[PDB]
């Protein structure tokens, strides 16, 4: 059903038309018989030894090696075919294809890059891609089976001891199922255990009571495995089952079954790969430091809006300035010309391996009065040594970034360093000091020589340790830093006082820091919690950077890497060149367990779209799928799935956009009876959790929601030969339109409160289900089965006694008790976790309830008070009734005094685990979310916890804060 | 009759937090200062915030038995004496890294005069008058932003089309220059002989390639002509922000000067979120 013009390989051109559901294959065999009624067809030879090329919609003229792809899958830009001999290795152009559509650009745009940096970095990577497959390939085929299904454990064997109570004598009761007859025979085997036996006592018994290993257990309905040795309730589908009451169900698979559908896959290394004198130290220059500053190409100011422009500078190491700032001459705003050199307060000896120029171009319109009115136009910052410890020299140029929007600084230290690769931007001039030679920074042999050159009880161990014990973000003063950095050979003793230490250090002086280096080589390891500090930006030294991942590499498990691999991924945009420890290590880690390699991938594609950091994300994607085996194909299949629906959302927005519900509902079922978006969008992983496996799509279920952005409901058969065990339905909202990022990290945080909780000795029932953001405010959201918001229920059962009404109509008699107990613990949990965080507006449409009594609460927005930078609780009256059981004095019953009880316990036990959770917003402060830009955001929470009052000055604001917000309205 | 009482000095600020007083040294004299209470707010304590070599120094003023100083030997009667002992003598006696005078105190009265006319019936309509002024650039301003980015992906397409164009017409003209060299002066002249074969095989063909490889030439340069039009627009759509971007942080400083002068201070009014 198109016109397809052939390029023979004998001048001649020929229009042919095809249906666009062909292969390749077979328009080729059609060519040339159609080229048979053409003049010079004796030159021409067999159809095979031909391939086709055609140029793509990314402007790639690409070769199509792989003869069984469609004319519809090709992407093209013009509907043209031209016919060649193949030049190039087969299986690898194949490859590259594949990788080039899972990343979303062409893998031939990094062949044409210049920067020896990022060449340097394509081809030493490699290294760590091979040591990894043969270490997932050592002792095969268990090797295997571990890394495609790693065990989902928890940190710790010890069961919380109230948790412990709800196992009578340590004993568990499972349900072990075994399909035996060819016609599907599921019989079943109830069994009591001790919670601490391994997989393989397990199964030793479920074989005596139906009368190495060569069985596996599997979990029934998820495709989850328990194959390495561990403790029974430490796997946490187990330890799951213990504290809610419920009956874990295993299935008794054979090892020849599950072996057998793990497909071999194997690395090659790329074409890339096989491709490819006087020096003085940085300690023997005698100078100061000086740049001078030559023009600007071009700036987009008005003539009678502002009269001067200027260049303002800065030398800064990670956030603070190394000597007082220098600006430049005020010049008309159509000559941008100064031809000037700056100098600078700082000694060429005295730079620091971290030292950056920070400098923006800004312009002054004053024009009234005296208080000049100062505002920037352009900001750009430049590293000062490079990635090989050279000193920059000569002349450089430099494109300029557009000012983030809601920021009024005038530099802009935090921002990303190199030039920004659109080229029809401002473009200023530079120009750098010349010594006669090659200026390498020295070595730490020669560092460790400098220190032994410029070099006992005490009873003040107690201001140690108060200093230790206080917030990131907490004021120290001058006596403190002169104290801290007096005493710094006695800080070995406090380990955790490392960050507090290193703030004490002069940076602008390298006496100092050669005594700091040599202090970090011999200091004692800290736990992965307090590492993860270390790597933000305000710790840019390298020493100290690859001290923190080594702590990482030694104590952090796989299940807390998971936990906290949203932060691990932000810390990678602060580094300053390609190559550093902590990408090979997030690397080495992804490349042995595809769980943690699932969400590296998607964490990384989502942010493609960021200039700033999309070659540095790019290149890293490029190297891990080219390495991830035959998991490539997987997601290969969740990226076409994904695009079938944002190309499909995007018509209901700007096409049928003034429309009604029918005429849409109509057009929604008629795009997706199509066969081929029937195939894409049916038998694919889910990306929200990549053991539930999706399957026959249920369109009579799936609807336009009535909210916001107008999401997706969509609903998907558990193709599970025991699915009836676990759930049946898939049931997961896409939304396009709205930013997932504050709720994936409200999310996160909610959870972290649950175990400290959990591990306390309360029972705070959170629920924080799945959202992932996989681009440019497009994500997934997990739908939570029987559940309905408060707003439901006062409607349906139309008044303030609707809600506990509806509450016993749904359970009578003796598990009434059960299901207030269940609405106090949620409520409890969702009370104080709201206001850490200060997160308002809560009503009747985002607060859900279940039919066991549980609570939650959905769809967060903004987190910090972003808004004001009171309105008392609607639904308090409303869930007194309730946790009072329907009383007439609400507050003033034994059951409300309990519910303060847990209120103040809950309260007082986050706030003594404030570092976690400001060490967690601070790593996202490159990230780009708008609430969370400066230091200053993350002050909210030191007041919401009253951090610089005592504990008990504390819980009498917590009191009064909930006081005004009683009954309200 | 230099030491006054500390509540009447012009360079104490009694309790304002930390994040704002990093809104008052910000780009100052390496010599700037003011005084506040400590963040404990136990009375008695006095942090003093001084400005040097491009930081804010931090330095505490301790109280034994009605002493005052920096370090233990306190041997002063008050800040407001010793506040003035350093405004003469540099800190280096203190200590010698801290070379530096205490010159340009941040007064009080200096910037809170900004404001005018004290009245209740006078500074509700200059808020007024500001609050609409303000947020009414709010909605000019925030509106090119999003034309803004909207333009910048829009000639973000247009300029990859461009070189769709420029690898597609690179391969019909060496698709033409196989056509003769390779086939029309070794086939064509060799068995020209009397032959239908030329006007329509060779030549016919050879006359609708032309006709292809010009079509797609003059889309090309259709495209070009409207981003270099998209280009001069994205021009002027960041002259505009960068006239509107000033006059937007002058109504902020003058417009939340007034709030915090009359509306929280002259009266205790609760009109503030009703005025607005
Ligand atoms: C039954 C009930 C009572 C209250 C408050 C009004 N009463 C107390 C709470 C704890 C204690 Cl220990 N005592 C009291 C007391 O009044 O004595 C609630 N408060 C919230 N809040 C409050 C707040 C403040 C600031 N930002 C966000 C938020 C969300 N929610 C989301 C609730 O479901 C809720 C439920």
């Amino acid at each position: 059903r198109i016109l397809v013009e052939c390029l023979l390989p004998n001048g001649m051109i020929v229009t042919l038309e095809c249906l666009r559901e062909a292969t390749l294959i077979t328009i080729k065999h059609e060519l040339f018989k159609e080229a048979r009624k053409y003049p010079l067809h004796q030159l021409l030879q067999d159809e095979s030894s031909y391939i086709f090329v055609s140029v793509t919609q990314e402007a790639e003229r690409e070769e199509f090696f792989d003869e069984t792809r469609r004319l519809c899958d090709l992407r093209l830009f013009q509907p043209f075919l031209k016919v060649i001999e193949p030049v190039g290795n087969r299986e690898e152009k194949i490859l590259n294809r594949e990788i080039g559509f899972a990343i979303g650009m062409p893998v031939c745009e990094f062949d044409m890059v210049k920067d020896p940096e990022v060449q340097d970095f394509r081809r030493n990577i490699l290294n760590v891609c091979k040591e990894a497959v043969d270490l997932r390939d050592l002792n095969s085929p268990h090797s295997r089976a571990m890394y495609v299904y790693p065990p989902n454990v928890e940190s710790s064997p010890e069961l919380p001891k109230h948790i412990y109570n709800k196992l009578d004598k340590g004993q568990i009761i499972v349900v072990i199922w075994v399909i035996v007859s060819p016609n599907n025979d599921k019989q079943k085997y109830t069994l009591k255990i001790n919670h601490d036996c391994v997989p393989e006592q397990v199964i030793a018994e479920a074989i005596r009571k139906k009368t190495q290993g060569k069985y596996i257990l599997k979990v029934c309905g998820c495709d989850e495995y328990f194959l390495e040795k561990y403790p029974l309730s430490q796997y946490k589908y187990i330890r799951s089952c213990i504290m809610l009451g419920r009956m874990p169900n295993l299935m008794l698979m054979a090892k020849e079954s599950l072996y057998s559908q793990l497909p071999m896959d194997c690395f090659t290394m790329p074409s890339y790969s096989r491709r490819i004198t006087s020096t003085k130290s940085l300690w023997v220059i005698n100078s100061a430091l000086r740049i001078k500053i030559l023009c600007a190409t071009y700036v987009n100011v008005n003539i009678r809006d502002i009269d001067k422009i200027y260049v303002r500078t800065g030398i800064y190491h990670g956030g603070e300035p190394l000597c007082d700032n220098v600006n430049t001459q005020r010049v008309p705003c159509s000559n941008p010309r100064w031809n000037e050199w700056l100098n600078y307060d700082i000694y060429i000896p005295d730079l620091p391996r971290a030292a950056r120029l920070c400098l923006s171009i800004c312009s002054v319109k004053g024009r009234k009065g005296a208080k000049e009115e100062h505002c920037p136009l352009a900001w750009g910052n430049i590293n000062l040594f490079d990635y090989t410890d050279t000193l920059v020299s000569g002349k450089m140029a430099l494109n300029l970034w557009p000012v983030p929007h809601g920021l009024e600084d005038l530099l802009n230290p935090i921002g990303v360093t190199g030039s920004n690769p659109n080229k029809e931007t401002p473009c200023l001039e530079l120009e750098f000091d010349w010594f006669s030679s090659v200026v390498k920074f020295p070595d730490m042999s020669v560092i460790e020589e400098h220190a032994n050159w410029s070099v006992l009880r005490e009873n003040d161990k107690e201001q140690l340790k108060a200093i230790s014990t206080r917030d990131p973000l907490s004021e120290i003063t001058e006596q403190e830093k002169d104290f801290l950095w007096s005493h710094r050979h006695y800080c070995v003793t406090i380990p955790e006082i490392l960050p507090k230490l290193l703030l004490s250090v002069k940076w602008n002086s390298r006496d100092e820091v050669a005594q700091m280096y040599c202090l970090v080589k011999d200091w004692p390891p800290i736990k992965p919690e307090q590492a993860m500090e270390l790597l933000d930006c305000n710790y840019p030294d390298p020493m100290v950077r690859g001290f923190a991942v080594r702590c990482l590499e030694k104590y952090l498990t796989d299940d807390k890497l998971s936990q906290y691999l949203i932060q691990l991924v932000q810390v990678l945009k602060y580094e300053q060149y390609l190559d550093n420890l902590l990408v090979r290590f997030l690397l080495k880690k992804a490349l042995t367990n595809q769980r943690i390699g699932h969400f590296f991938f998607w964490h990384l594609k989502s942010e493609m779209h960021n200039k700033t950091v999309s070659q540095r994300f790019g290149l890293l994607l490029e190297s891990y799928c080219r390495a991830c085996g035959m998991y490539l194909k997987h997601l290969n299949r969740q990226v076409e799935a994904m695009e079938k629906l944002i190309n499909l959302t995007d018509i209901l927005k700007q096409e049928k956009k003034d429309e009604t519900q029918k005429v849409q509902m109509k057009f929604l079922v008629e795009q997706m009876r199509r066969p081929d978006f029937m195939d894409a969008l049916q038998g694919f992983l889910s990306p929200l959790n990549p053991a539930h496996q999706l399957g026959n799509l249920r369109l009579e279920e799936c609807r336009i929601m009535s909210s916001a952005k107008r999401p997706l409901w969509l609903n998907w058969e558990n193709p599970d030969i025991m699915s009836e065990l676990l759930f049946q339905n898939n049931e997961i909202i896409f939304k396009n339109g709205d930013d997932l990022r504050q709720d994936m990290l409200t999310l996160q945080i909610i959870r972290i409160m649950e175990n400290i909780w959990q591990n306390q000795g309360l029972d705070l029932r959170m629920l924080p289900y799945g959202c992932l953001s996989i681009g440019d405010c497009v994500g997934l959201i997990e739908v939570v089965r029987n559940s309905h918001t408060i707003m439901q229920i006062q409607c349906k059962g139309g008044n303030s006694h609707t809600l506990h009404q509806w509450l016993k109509d749904k359970n009578k008699g003796e598990i009434y008790d059960a299901a207030i107990d269940l609405f106090t613990r949620s409520c409890a949990g969702y009370c104080v976790a709201t206001f850490i965080l200060g997160i308002g507006d809560r009503h009747n449409s985002n607060i859900m309830v279940k039919d066991d009594g549980q609570l939650f609460h959905i769809d967060f927005g903004h987190f910090l008070d972003h808004k004001k930078k009171r309105v008392p609780f609607v639904l308090t009256q409303d869930f007194l009734i309730v946790i009072s059981k329907g009383a007439q004095e609400c507050t003033k019953t034994r059951e409300f005094e309990r519910f303060q009880e847990m209120c103040y316990k809950a309260y007082l036990a986050i706030r003594q685990h404030a570092n976690l959770f400001i060490n967690l917003f601070s790593m996202m402060l490159g990230s780009g979310m708008p609430e969370l830009q400066s230091f200053d955001d993350i002050a909210y929470i030191r007041k919401t916890l009253a951090l610089d009052k005592t504990e008990q000055e504390a819980l009498e604001y917590f009191m009064k804060q909930m006081n005004d917000a009683r009954h309200g309205g | 009759n230099n030491n006054m009482s500390l509540q009447d000095a012009e360079w104490y600020w009694g309790d304002i937090s930390r994040e704002e007083v990093n809104e008052k040294l910000r780009d100052t004299a390496d010599g700037t200062f003011l005084v506040r209470d400590a963040s404990t707010k136990m009375h008695g304590d006095y942090t003093l915030t001084l400005r040097k070599g491009g930081n804010n120094k931090l330095i505490k003023i301790f109280h034994r038995d009605g002493k005052y100083g920096f370090s233990d030997p306190l041997t002063f009667s008050s800040v407001v004496e010793l506040i003035n002992h350093y405004r003469n003598e540099s800190l280096a006696q203190y200590n010698p890294k801290l070379d530096v005078k205490l010159l340009y105190p941040v007064s009080k009265y200096q910037q809170d005069q900004v404001v005018k006319e004290d009245n209740i019936e006078a500074v509700g309509k200059k808020l007024h008058e500001y609050n609409t002024q303000f947020q009414e650039k709010s909605r000019e301003y925030d509106r090119l932003y999003e034309e803004y980015t909207r333009t910048s992906q829009e000639i973000q397409m247009k300029r990859t089309a461009i070189e769709a164009f420029n690898e597609t017409i690179k391969i019909f003209e060496e698709q033409c220059q196989t056509q003769e060299r390779y086939s029309k002066e070794y086939i064509e002249k060799f068995k020209r002989e009397g032959n239908e074969k030329e006007i329509q095989r060779i030549m016919h063909n050879y006359d609708k390639l032309k006709s292809r490889i010009s079509e797609i030439i003059d889309s090309r340069r259709r495209l070009e002509e409207d981003l270099k039009k998209q280009a001069a627009e994205y021009r002027e759509i960041d002259k505009r922000m960068n006239s509107i971007k000033p006059d937007l942080i002058q109504l902020r400083k003058t417009r939340d000067q007034y709030l915090m002068w009359l509306t929280q201070k002259g009266v205790r009014q609760k009109k503030l979120n009703e005025w607005l």
